[PDB]
């Protein structure tokens, strides 16, 4: 034994235990999700209200990269911010050299390679976050989810955090019941419901819902936060479904 | 990141042993047998092509490698370590000699350079020693024909004939009985084939045996004519057919 | 600075160096000693660009004194001259070269022989019976070529040196304010206080 | 082994806490601040009688208006003093004025936590920095290897510190004269020292606005010791 | 991180010894014996090759005696590969000195330089020391014939006669017994071979198990000659001295 | 580069690498320094375990740093060379920039500073060496004797000893050296230095080295016979 | 246990112990309170002395005319982080002629602290910070943890016994948020909040430290007889 | 070839009274024969009761004033809000100017 | 026992971290196969999409390294993509420096050398992947070259990689023992793909739908991957005889 004391060490199984321990920090975090719709993507996250002293709507969790990509994550929040900062550098250099905004699959690999690099040495620690991200490019909508190992795939729907099992089941129903697809406005409503349903794993404290979206028709392919009436409408739809 | 292993990974133990070098020699002991014999008019180096799978094309894996036109090398131990050492040996023959003196290095000095590289992997920070022993055969104008062994420590010794790897102890005894100072190159090849048969289990033919010589200049392998002083390489790898012809007179 | 002369006789080396320091319009000093003792039996005189001369001489002095302490041994005049040459040869391909010419007068205690070395700022070294830098040789060498003998005494060397200085004082346009003369022999280095 | 910059479960840096133990083994140093000046005193503690005690230099000038006393691994103090002197002189060069005592102290304390895997370990010495400036008058600071510095009306460091500090607790008041402070340092040093206090194994110094930092002669201190003996015998 | 795997090669023990230096000296005690003897008219270097084979090409082989320049040679005891690294550095230093001063490097200055390199590996860098002990045989016009030794600590000392490698305790006692100050080279040749013959772990001392060298002013007039003995020449001197 | 912190504090506030460096000094051959009224004498022990030594060429224990200052030591011999070289370079550097040779105190302060630096720099171990530095300041006739140790602390001494069995010879010096009246002549100072080593040395043959330093760069090492005459006279007075 | 030797090692449950130990240093520190209305933001800090001869350690540091913080934990680490904030505020003013937003200042502190939690050789910061400020979006209060987590709040407290002050602010939330255009009453609420964390000792004239920033109020620190009015 | 310097004209005047001081300057900014601005302030309040003007090349002038204002700010941070005296400000400005000795601020400064 | 944590020798002369990297190679539970035709080189690999929430078009272990070279990977996707990016960069740099397309065997050697370095240098870990490079080389013709975490590489007539490599290997061995030639004697690549799929079905004993497989084909001057509908056409032809 001792194989789990140092990053980048293969165990006799062929496993990197330090990466597996980073996953535990992710599983301890709040629930975040992503839904791929007809012409875009929707992101939503659970924000635990630890105290009344928290200013509502101020501690924003979802982050924009460039102007067309949204990122949300569960686990160690600072680690997620570090990853998004790198992502913003990657996107800037891509656009600098190639002019066009970075495609989503291209952006996915940039984050992937960077996270994977933090599994190669014992002088660094793996990322304690799973990141759900995506947006709209020239080939349409793309949704990705990236793990501490550096592993990522494309998704129809994605979920991570403490209430991921509940969320996944809800996402799987939507895929089955809508083979033709889901509209952007429908996806916002559904995203609100799923976070509310996933909040049962974090039922002790009450929470605040935060939603964002990129859609070709609804936001011109730019990342925007869901605010005001459209947010309230989604909260009402969600509250109606849990009762 | 940064390489933060700036300290030695090979150190002296209380008994005065350098553990990592001893363990590297143990890896060499597990390796497939290779040998070398020096004749009056040439040198021969040989080994078994232990194919990992019959679907594998063992001709694409070269255990016997040309270092310079007059110098060749074979190994026992870890193949990948050997391959990178061959790359470094080929380059250092140019950078530290041919680009300075306009000619290829003599065998003993190229051996000295390879030895230095292997020594440094035994003292430098954050590295392990090379897990190979090399046999280097060559010719040069002023020293004539020569054969050298290089070990993981970086130590090297000249031999009349020797063997390394799996069945080296038995092979060296076999060579002691047969070797004399009047051997012609064909006699040395014959003795090499006889010696190598003892350590080989399965098939023993031109396709499973790799054999090369340092002998006469080969003007047919030079690739050009017109310069009298340039007469071609002395290193030549024997073909599958050439080996089989000498296995009938075995 | 200006005039530096050297002559190797039977048993000693004599170095003569001008006393004037001129900064353009005015003569700022008339008693300047353009020499440094490198070791008990080795003396170096110098001339060239202002500042660089003293900086180079003191740098050499420090290095030879360091060697003397480390080994408890005095380097031969030949060895010191080779060290100085290399430093100047290194300097000539630097970002800003030392613009300094030197004479090295030493008595070799092993061979019991005086030795005079002439080195210019490029690192051009020659061993000579007599030497100079700048225009000094143009006025003095014809006298030295005539009168010089290898078996001359120190007193005869000083007399031949006086004749050289007199010719310089006659035909040179610049007033170099006389010379300080120093003798290097088996007993070490001493200054002739009346010249 | 373990990192040099490692936290303990209590939230303290192991190496910093261990260096504080080295300072406890050091010879005693005492400082007392008054409205007439600040006094600095030290125990020399020679290891042998053949050691010439006037070569023991545990009180040091940083500038004309700032002095300093040390306790612990005194060799470690040399680079700290060098930095302090450089900082004091550099500020005068940049600003044509004296540097504030607090600012000088802060500059020294910035070096403290510059260790890791920069220097390989914290300093094993504590400093009493005393001085005067126009803004805050006479001041005494205690600079630790943690990077923390406290201002004090009076302070003792080294092996006899907690016994001395309790004594300083009772004796200090805001109306002390310079002469009263001198005797008080001598009295408390005499209390905590192993050997009998005299002018050769103890040293006094002060900083005043008029005369600046001054290390006392052995003849001057000898008189103050005789004055102390007589006034203690007076009741 | 990486600290976990660091052996810390440059630390004191509680007794104030350098672990790695001590262990390197233990390694050297198993190496073939090398002996140096200084006489009034020259120096002898004799050394034993380690358990050889009949198929080893002796006439082109060198593991013990190395030329540093025309005036200085070394006998090696320890890791041969480590020795060649230092030997090449010493050869360069000698040439650097010759280029700078236009005089051959004095023996001690070369010895001090190599010894300082060894010292550095014991104080900084975190690398293992060189497992090598040298005997330096040389001549210069200041001190004449000189013998020095250096070991992995970087400490060096001067000697009239000295041994390194295996059985140095036994060898040094034998040398201390028969050595005299007015001794000559031909006598020193005999002493060196007799000492090796008694201290060797082999059954008998033969030409194929030896390396031999002399530094003589037996060079025509006011100069010095180095002679690395050939296999046949070692065979002859063994017969002359009556060992075979 | 190798950055590992080798010298660190322990829970009891000790730096073991520095303390273990002192143990290397304890193992080294004995060195002693005594200052008279107009001189300083440095005595050194030579262990007689090594005969067949060539004494002409073997590194001597006392080293000139400049023409007016000397340095002796106890501990690792190889380590001492690095300190001696640095001290010699600094001595010439001082002459070059200040146009005056180093004071004995300045040279001591420099060497002690180097030793301290090697106790809180990454990737290095402390010097296993203590030094005795003696001489006379330029244009000064007052004798100077200083001591340094691995930690980097230094101080001035009327008389001092370092190395193996230094506890014994310090005992001797503490009862035999009077401060009110130091050895008035060279003879008296050398005699007291040889006497102090005879408490520890063994045979008074080639085991004792003596170096006398007088004002104005007057430094000389005594020969075997000269020292042997002191050894003879001391024991003939002792037979009583 | 086996996983607390350095900051580069996760535990089997995904915890970072060196960061948690750094968090523990804050809990040992002296109590400090932060609270705000819509016009002003206030810091209140209980200063700690070594003994009766010593001074009381300063707790509040000014970063700009419109921003500053209070500390709890390792004071030298607060000096490093506050220096960094001073520089960043300064870069914003010099390059963009723009006062640094308090929210953006929190993001910068988070990222600086994060780098010390993912690399070998370094250590986490051992201090907690309460940042107040007034920018283009009004009054703000931030809480910084050396884990990297920065949070915007109406009110909070950190240090030893900070839970008492935090509960009081949670009750008073609806009252003190409405204290607009009255600096004295907002400070009173802060002094009353920090009083819920005192035991054995009370607020004296050299014990108490108060800072305020607002609409037409530069960041100013009150110490000594300037806080006697609030005792 | 690129010329990194220019001339923006302008004239400034400082006079010290017994218990007061004035620093005056015209508000015209020019290049060659053209007027850039009829009102471009050139004399600045730098805090701590100090006024400053760096006349000549306006880019260098603005840069210097900006850096001095910054130096006043950091003097307060580093030295417990101590007032920067006029003599201390003067010595500080010398170092700001001499820092670019070999690529100078092309201005004539008065405080 | 720190000789098991970093790449230094054990007392038996073994490198345990290298051996454990070979074990990580089978973590995906996917088998791949490569064969050579007259004019082409075909590589097939199992495709498993266990989650319904996944976009199946993004799940792939076959990579287009250059126009001529394809690469299939056996091992975790992060290490796979690490190797893929590096191989692409190396191939592009080669063309820029030396003026011709990097050969398949030369790229294999280069990646094998990089892998060797990770087995000798302590700070770098081995990648837990086996890399099979395929092309139709302009000099050597159809080519299969495979690299592993030990830094070993060799050319192949055909090859197989994964948990059930032995079953596939023996099946291929038996076919080439019959035919007595080093390749599939077939004109079109379509039929060579059909051969590859058929012999994988025989060896594993499992049937495949269009979504269960992943196919890469190398011809002269291009490497390409087949779509699900192209694979379906292949499966139909296999079933109809
Ligand atoms: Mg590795």
């Amino acid at each position: 034994t001792g194989y789990d004391l140092s990053n980048s060490v293969f165990s006799p199984d062929g496993r990197n235990f330090q990466v597996e321990y980073a996953v535990k920090a992710v599983e301890n975090g709040t629930t975040s999700i992503g839904i791929k719709c007809n012409d875009g993507v929707v992101f939503a996250v659970e924000k635990l209200i630890t105290s009344k002293l928290l200013v509502p709507q101020k501690n924003v969790k979802i982050q924009v990269v460039d102007r067309h990509i949204g990122c949300v994550y569960s686990g160690l929040i600072p680690d997620g911010r570090h990853l998004v900062n790198r992502g913003r550098e990657e996107a800037a250099s891509f656009k600098k050299l190639y002019k066009t905004p970075i495609p989503i699959p291209a952006f996915a690999d940039r984050l992937g390679q960077y996270v994977q690099a933090h599994t190669l040495y014992n002088s660094v620690r793996p990322f304690g976050v799973s990141t759900i991200f995506g947006g709209v490019d020239k080939n349409g909508a793309h949704l990705y989810m990236l793990e501490p190992s550096g592993s990522y795939w494309g998704y129809k729907g994605a979920a991570t955090g403490k209430g991921r099992q509940s969320a996944k089941a809800e996402l799987e129903k939507l895929v089955d019941h809508h083979p033709e697809g889901l509209s952007a406005r429908e996806a916002v409503k559904q995203a609100a419901k799923i976070i509310y349903l996933a909040h049962e794993d974090n039922k002790e404290k009450d929470f605040e819902l935060e939603i964002s979206w990129c859609s070709l028709s609804e936001t011109n392919g730019l990342h925007k936060f869901v605010k005001g009436d459209l947010l309230q409408e989604a909260i009402d739809f969600a509250q109606k479904e849990i009762n | 990141m940064t390489d933060r292993y700036s300290f030695s990974l090979t150190t002296f133990s209380p008994s005065g042993k350098l553990g990592q070098i001893d363990y590297a020699l143990t890896a060499v002991k597990q390796g497939v047998t290779s040998l070398g014999i020096k004749a009056t008019n040439g040198v021969v180096i040989a080994t078994e092509k232990k194919s990992s799978s019959p679907l594998a094309m063992s001709e694409t894996l070269s255990k016997v490698s040309l270092l310079t036109p007059d110098i060749g090398a074979v190994y026992s131990g870890m193949g990948p370590d050997y391959r990178v050492l061959v790359d470094k040996s080929r380059k250092v023959a140019h950078t530290s000699y041919k680009r300075i003196y306009g000619e290829y290095p003599p065998t003993k000095l190229l051996v000295s350079e390879v030895a230095k590289i292997m020594q440094e992997a035994t003292q430098s920070g954050g590295v392990r020693p090379f897990g190979v022993s090399l046999l280097i055969a060559g010719h040069d104008e002023f020293n004539g024909f020569s054969l050298y062994q290089v070990d993981p420590s970086g130590s090297y010794f000249p031999w009349k004939a020797t063997a390394i790897g799996k069945g080296s102890v038995a092979a060296k005894t076999f060579l002691e009985k047969r070797w004399n100072d009047e051997l012609e190159l064909e006699d040395a090849i014959h003795i090499a084939l006889l010696t190598l048969k003892e350590s080989v289990e399965g098939e023993f033919n031109g396709d499973t045996i790799e054999l090369a010589i340092i002998g006469d200049e080969n003007p047919d392998l030079l690739g050009y004519t017109g310069i009298p002083t340039d007469k071609g390489p002395r290193f030549r790898k024997l073909t599958s057919q050439e080996i089989n012809d000498r296995l009938e007179a075995l | 600075m200006d005039i530096i002369l050297g002559i190797r006789v039977q048993d000693s080396v004599i170095l003569a160096s001008s006393k004037a320091v001129t900064r353009g319009i005015s003569v700022l000093k008339d008693s300047d000693d353009k020499t440094r003792q490198l070791s008990p039996h080795t003396l170096m005189s110098f001339a060239g660009e202002a500042g660089d001369t003293v900086q180079f001489a003191e740098y050499i002095q420090a290095n030879i004194q360091l060697y003397s302490i480390r080994e408890d041994y005095e380097l031969s005049p030949q060895a010191v001259s080779s060290f100085v040459r290399q430093e100047l040869a290194k300097s000539i391909r630097s970002r800003r070269p030392y613009q300094v010419n030197v004479l090295i007068g030493g008595y070799d205690k092993k061979k019991n022989k005086p030795e005079l070395y002439q080195i210019d700022y490029l690192g051009t070294k020659v061993e000579l019976p007599y030497g100079a830098h700048g225009y000094s040789g143009f006025y003095t060498f014809s006298l030295l070529d005539h009168h010089y003998r290898p078996d001359m005494t120190t007193e005869e060397g000083l007399d031949l040196l006086k004749l050289c200085v007199q010719e310089l004082e006659k035909r040179m346009p610049m007033d170099f304010k006389g010379v300080i003369v120093k003798i290097v022999d088996k007993d070490g280095i001493r200054q002739v206080d009346d010249f | 082994d373990r990192g040099v910059s490692t936290f303990s479960p209590e939230g303290r840096l192991f190496q910093v806490e261990y260096s504080l133990e080295a300072i406890k083994l050091g010879s005693t140093a005492i400082g007392i601040a008054t409205k007439e000046g600040v006094v600095l005193g030290v125990e020399k503690r020679a290891t042998s009688p053949l050691l010439e005690s006037d070569s023991i230099e545990k009180i040091v000038e940083i500038d004309r208006h700032i002095g300093c006393a040390m306790s612990g691994l005194t060799a470690d103090a040399r680079s700290m003093i060098e930095h302090a002197r450089t900082a004091a002189v550099t500020h005068n060069l940049y600003y044509d004025e004296d540097i504030n005592v607090e600012s000088l102290t802060q500059s020294v304390c910035d070096l403290a936590l510059r260790f890791g895997e920069l220097m390989s370990r914290p300093f094993g010495v504590a400093l009493l920095i005393a001085g005067h400036d126009a803004d805050d008058g006479y001041q005494l600071f205690h600079a630790e290897p943690s990077g923390t510095f406290y201002r004090y009306n009076a302070k003792a460091i080294g092996s006899g510190s907690e016994g001395a500090q309790a004594e300083l607790l009772n004796e200090w008041h805001s109306s002390l004269t310079l002469k009263e402070a001198e005797l008080l340092v001598l009295k408390i040093l005499k209390q905590v020292m192993e050997e009998k206090l005299d002018e050769n194994n103890a040293q006094l110094s002060c900083i005043t606005k008029q005369d600046g930092f001054k290390i006392y002669d052995n003849e001057k201190t000898a008189e103050l010791i005789k004055e102390l003996k007589e006034k203690e015998a007076a009741e | 991180g990486s600290r976990r795997y660091d052996s810390r090669t440059t630390i004191f023990s509680p007794e104030g010894r350098l672990y790695q230096v001590e262990y390197a000296l233990e390694s050297i005690s198993h190496a073939g014996t090398a002996i140096g003897i200084m006489a009034s008219d020259g120096i002898v270097l004799a050394a034993e090759r380690k358990v050889t084979s009949t198929l080893l090409e002796q006439d082109t082989s060198t593991e013990k005696l190395y030329k540093l320049n025309d005036k200085i040679a070394v006998a090696v005891a320890g890791l041969t590969a480590d020795a060649e690294i230092l030997i090449n550095t010493a050869r360069i230093h000698a040439q650097n000195y010759l280029k700078t001063y236009n005089e051959d490097i004095p023996v001690e200055i070369l010895v001090r330089r190599l010894s300082d390199i060894k010292q550095g590996y014991t104080q900084h860098g975190g690398l293992r020391p060189f497992g090598v002990s040298f005997i330096y045989a040389g001549y210069d016009d200041r001190y004449g014939y000189q013998l020095y030794t250096s070991n992995p600590s970087g400490n060096y000392t001067g000697w009239k006669a000295i041994s390194v490698g295996a059985n140095t305790s036994a060898a040094q006692t034998l040398l201390q017994m028969d050595y005299k100050d007015d001794m000559k080279v031909d006598d020193a040749i005999e002493l060196a071979l007799k000492t090796l013959s008694k201290t060797t772990d082999s059954s008998a001392l033969t030409y194929d198990r030896l390396e031999f060298a002399t530094i003589r002013k037996g060079a025509n007039d006011g100069e010095v000659y180095q002679k690395i003995f050939k296999p046949q020449e070692i065979k002859d001197i063994l017969v002359k001295t009556g060992i075979t | 580069g190798y950055d590992r912190a080798l010298s660190i504090f322990s829970p009891d506030g000790h730096i073991f690498q520095v303390e273990y460096a002192l143990e290397a000094v304890k193992r080294g051959t004995c060195a002693v320094g005594v200052k008279g009224k107009n001189c300083v004498v440095l005595g050194c022990e030579r262990r007689s375990t090594l005969k067949l030594q060539d004494t002409r060429i073997t590194p001597s224990k006392v080293s000139k740093i400049d023409s007016h200052v000397v340095l002796s030591f106890s501990g690792l011999n190889a380590d001492s060379r690095i300190l001696i070289e640095k001290a010699r370079v600094e001595a010439q550097s001082h002459r070059l920039t200040l146009e005056d040779p180093v004071t004995v105190e300045y040279l001591t302060r420099y060497v002690a500073g180097v030793q301290q630096r090697y106790t809180q720099s990454g990737g290095v171990r402390p010097f296993g060496v203590s030094t005795l530095i003696a001489g006379f300041d330029p244009r000064d006739d007052e004798p100077k004797l200083y001591q340094t140790e691995p930690s980097g602390i230094y101080s001035s001494w009327s008389a001092q000893t370092i190395g193996r069995n230094s506890k014994t010879v310090r005992e001797f010096l503490e009862k035999n050296y009077d401060r009110k009246e130091p050895p008035a002549t060279v003879e008296e100072c050398v005699k007291l230095t040889v006497r102090s080593l005879l408490e520890v040395v063994q045979t008074g043959a080639k085991n004792i080295e003596i170096t006398v330093v007088k004002p104005d760069s007057d430094i000389v090492a005594l020969s075997s016979e000269e020292i042997n005459q002191y050894v003879t006279q001391i024991e003939q007075e002792k037979q009583e | 246990n086996n996983y607390d030797g350095d900051t580069v090692t996760f535990s089997p449950t995904g915890r970072l112990f060196q960061v948690e130990y750094a968090l523990e240093a804050i809990k040992q520190g002296s109590v400090t309170v932060g609270l705000r209305s819509n016009t002003h933001a206030v810091l209140v800090a209980l200063k700690r002395n070594a003994d009766e001869l010593s001074s009381y350690q300063k707790k509040i540091i000014k970063c700009d005319e419109h921003m500053g913080l209070s500390l709890a934990g390792l004071a030298p680490d607060a000096r490093v982080l506050s220096n960094y904030l001073r520089q960043q505020c300064n870069y914003s003013s010099l390059v963009f002629n723009r006062k640094l937003a308090v929210e953006r200042a929190g993001h910068l502190l988070c990222d600086k602290a994060q780098k010390n939690t993912q690399s070998y050789g370094g250590r986490p910061y051992g201090v907690g910070l309460l940042i107040i400020g007034y920018d283009k979006s009004g009054a703000h209060l931030l809480e910084f943890q050396p884990s990297g987590n920065v949070t915007e709040l109406y009110g909070t407290a950190i240090g030893a016994r900070s839970q008492g002050a935090k509960t009081y602010l949670e009750r008073t939330l609806d009252t003190f948020i409405k204290i607009d255009g009255n600096p004295d009453e907002l400070i009173k609420a802060g002094v009353e909040a920090i009083s819920q964390s005192l035991r054995d000792e009370s607020l004296t004239v050299d014990n108490l430290s108060i800072a305020i920033v607002g609409k037409d109020t530069p960041f100013t620190i009150y110490d000594g007889e300037a806080v006697a009015k609030y005792i | 070839q690129f010329n990194p310097y220019g001339d923006n004209g302008g004239t400034i005047l400082g006079i010290a009274g017994e218990d007061f001081a004035v620093l005056a300057g015209d508000t015209r900014n020019i290049t060659d024969y053209s007027i850039n601005s009829r009102y471009e302030p050139k004399v600045f309040d730098c805090g701590d009761n100090i006024v400053m003007s760096a006349n000549g090349f306006a880019a260098d002038g603005d840069a210097l004033v900006k850096r001095f204002k910054n130096s006043v700010k950091w003097y307060h941070f580093d030295h417990n809000d101590k007032k920067l005296s006029i003599n201390s400000a003067a010595r500080n400005i010398q170092h700001l100017l001499y820092g670019k000795r070999f690529f100078p601020y092309y201005v004539h400064t008065i405080i | 026992g720190y000789d098991r944590h970093i790449t230094i020798f054990s007392p038996e002369g073994r490198l345990y971290q290298v051996e454990y990297a070979f074990k990580a190679t089978n973590q995906t539970n996917i088998n791949s196969l490569a064969v050579r035709g007259k004019d082409c080189t075909v590589v097939i690999s199992q495709k498993k999409v266990p989650d319904k929430l996944l976009d199946p078009t993004t799940v792939s272990y076959i990579f287009c390294i250059s126009r001529t070279i394809g690469m299939v990977v056996n091992g975790p996707i992060p290490d796979a993509r690490n190797a893929a990016l590096r191989a692409k960069a190396e191939a592009a740099e080669f063309r820029y420096k030396y003026g011709y397309d990097m050969p398949c065997d030369v790229l294999a050697k280069r990646m094998a050398n990089l892998s060797q370095i990770y087995t000798q240098r302590a700070y770098m870990r081995p990648l837990g992947v086996i890399l099979t490079f395929v092309s139709v080389d302009e000099e050597l013709g159809p080519s299969i070259y495979k690299t592993d975490p030990a830094g070993y590489y060799v050319g192949y007539k055909a090859t197989a990689t994964g948990p059930k490599q032995q079953e596939i290997t023996t099946n291929l061995e038996n076919h080439f023992k019959k035919s007595k030639i080093d390749h599939i004697n077939e004109e079109s690549w379509e039929k060579v793909v059909e051969f590859a799929i058929t012999h994988m079905i025989d060896a594993l004993g499992t049937e495949f739908s269009k979504n269960d497989l992943e196919v890469g084909v190398a011809t002269k001057d291009k490497f390409f991957t087949l779509s699900a509908e192209n694979i379906e056409e292949r499966l139909v032809a296999i079933a109809e005889q």
